[PDB]
């Protein structure tokens, strides 16, 4: 009952591409991953609130 | 010196009188007056097939291929495959007029 | 800036300003003074966050 | 008059026999003057395309010599000293200024000499091959059977239009019984074309057929490849080759 | 890589979600070849789904370019000013309708 | 002289890339270049908003 907050979706993206190589003997330079996550925006739109403490 | 006909179009649609038409060959072929149970009548003779078959051809535009004549058993076989249309609209052509909404834009370049 | 129709490329601005506004008439013509209050709040209201 | 045939040979009784219009090339609207039946043993076997990629590339192949050879280190010229001591002048050890390593020197692994890929496939399966072709011609409605080969005119500008015509392909094989009776209406219109091309029927194949969209049969030819090839089935294994006296054999 | 790229902070291009919500992408353009193999797949998704996803988001404008073509290849153009630009070689119809 | 046309058709992909950077071309107005329809262009701006 109190409080009362509202969002809105803006976007839905993908992260930028992120490297990971393992410690390895004998790494080598394509022994490589590239990782991309899915991400999404959010704009927070009110706080409403009421008295009823 | 021969001469050559212009190409023809490869579509066809059934004409509405299909039954009328379609007896009248069956009458004048077997020149027996139309005996009851026509529609299951054999077509194994070879020189019957080719008059039935022939005839049509020539008058509705619209040949058996081929592959199809070992299937054309019956009479009714020869009935129901002559009444499914055929078109030769590409399926891109289909899309052009079929009512595409205001911001959808094609151009053909070929 | 895409839709104008001018002499020079890129538009200066004293024209590009000029064209905004005529839109903002153009609302208001066909959809009435409550649709374009609207449209002001939304657009350039916003502006002095 | 109706130009009707019935094989020659016994269809077995639980297989019907399939049929197609006979043509002729005299006019261009002599379209359908006949039907026809084939034997369905022949054109109408399984769509078997595995065996007609073996055909394919067993014609292609079993005819291969490759002329690309390279020098070992021993066939190059001089190389026969030891440039410089095993020990001393500081640099790598060596023994020879032909070896691989050197610029101007041997190949290590390379191609050597003339070389044939040279193999057979059982007849067998050659002749199996040349069924599922003619098969997938006639279901696929690129096959013409037609009466004779005769033409009313030796220009070759006539018989383009007549493929333009009936709808044909752009790429048509004619095949006719014997080379040496071959009307000559036909020969002179044929020559000067790139894309029409008249073989003799103990010429036919499956890398010619893959090649040209239209296959054209005579009936005289239709009798031929349907006694060649039903033969094959029902025979013995040799006792020694064919070409030899047989009791009831050609 | 971090140290050997650029960065930012986040932001939104008029502040989108404020007022009203307005889509960015405003522009589509896909080539195609009448009879290739590797632009088949395009082809299937012009004859199902190109007419129902401009319906969906009708403030894009999408061209449809049928031409002798090697790669298949779309283009996509937003207010802000940006330009995309992806191959759709030899790819089927549900990779290109996620795309 | 290796055989093939392929790597001659990337490089000159590559010197276009190298020829923009040097010299930037001047800006153009979008009606100019390919893919353009006025009439949809200006539906697609009302239902936008
Ligand atoms: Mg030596
Ligand atoms: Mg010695
Ligand atoms: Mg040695
Ligand atoms: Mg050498």
């Amino acid at each position: 009952e109190l409080v009362r907050v509202e969002a809105t979706v803006i976007e839905k993206t993908e992260s930028w591409p992120k490297i990971n190589m393992k410690f390895r003997k004998r790494k080598n330079f394509r022994k490589k991953k590239i990782i991309v996550n899915p991400q999404t925006i959010l704009r927070i739109n009110t706080i409403e609130i009421a008295p009823r403490l | 010196v021969l001469v050559c006909p212009p190409l023809r179009s490869r579509a066809y649609t059934p004409p509405s009188d299909l039954q009328s038409r379609l007896e009248s060959h069956i009458k004048e072929v077997l020149g027996s007056s139309l005996p009851n149970n026509w529609q299951d009548i054999s077509l194994d003779d070879g020189h019957m097939k080719f008059r039935l078959l022939a005839g049509l051809a020539d008058g509705l535009g619209h040949a058996v291929p081929n592959s199809r004549l070992h299937q054309m058993c019956r009479v009714r076989d020869v009935l129901d495959f002559y009444n499914v249309p055929v078109q030769d609209k590409s399926k891109f052509d289909e899309l052009v007029a079929s009512n595409l909404p205001p911001n959808l834009k094609i151009s053909w370049s070929y | 800036e895409q839709l104008t129709l001018s002499a020079e490329f890129p538009v200066p601005l004293p024209v590009l300003r000029q064209t905004f506004f005529a839109v903002i008439g153009a609302l208001l013509q066909s959809s009435g003074p409550e649709r374009a209050a609207l449209f002001i709040r939304d657009f350039l209201i916003t502006q002095m966050t | 008059d109706p130009v009707l045939r019935k094989c020659e040979l016994r269809i077995p009784v639980h297989r019907r026999p399939v049929q197609a219009w006979v043509e002729s090339l005299r006019g261009f609207e002599q379209e359908r003057i006949g039907l026809a039946e084939l034997h369905p043993d022949v054109f109408a076997t399984a769509p078997r395309l595995d065996i007609v990629h073996q055909v394919a590339i067993w014609q292609r192949n079993f005819r291969r010599i490759s002329y690309a050879n390279t020098k070992t280190r021993a066939e190059v010229s001089g190389g026969g000293r030891k440039p410089w001591q095993q020990k001393g002048s500081g640099r790598a050890r060596h023994g020879s200024i032909r070896s691989p390593l050197w610029r101007g020197g041997g190949v290590a692994h390379g191609p050597r000499g003339p070389t044939s890929y040279y193999y057979m496939l059982p007849m067998k399966v050659r002749a199996l091959g040349l069924k599922v072709a003619l098969t997938v011609k006639l279901m696929q409605d690129d096959l013409h059977i037609v009466d004779s080969l005769e033409l009313p005119t030796a220009d070759p500008q006539y018989l383009t239009e007549l493929a333009q015509y009936r709808h044909w392909g752009s790429s048509v094989l004619l095949v006719d019984l014997t080379h040496e009776e071959m009307p000559k209406n036909v020969v002179a219109a044929t020559s000067g074309l790139n894309s029409f091309n008249l073989i003799p029927a103990v010429g036919l194949n499956v890398y010619s057929m893959l090649k040209h969209q239209t296959l054209v049969l005579t009936l005289p030819s239709v009798a031929f490849l349907e006694d060649k090839l039903l033969w094959q089935d029902s025979r013995y294994t040799p006792l020694y080759p064919f070409r030899l006296p047989y009791s009831d054999f050609p | 890589t971090g140290r050997g790229t650029s960065s930012r902070f986040l932001t939104s291009v008029l502040h989108n979600g404020l007022g009203r919500y307005v889509q960015q992408l405003q522009r589509l353009s896909l080539s195609l070849s009448r009879d290739a193999p590797s632009s088949r797949g395009a082809r299937e998704f012009v004859e199902r789904e190109v007419t129902d996803f401009a319906r969906r988001n009708p403030g894009v404008v999408v061209y449809v370019n049928p031409r002798p073509c090697a790669m298949p290849r779309i283009v996509a153009e937003y207010l802000n000013g940006a330009v995309r630009e992806e191959n759709v070689n030899s790819k089927s119809v549900e990779e290109i309708k996620s795309l | 002289v290796k055989k093939g046309f392929r790597a001659a058709f990337r490089f000159q992909k590559e010197l276009e890339r190298w020829r923009l950077l040097r010299c930037p071309p001047p800006p153009v107005r979008r009606s100019e270049k390919p893919n353009w329809d006025y009439h949809a262009e200006v539906q697609a701006f009302g239902s936008r908003l």
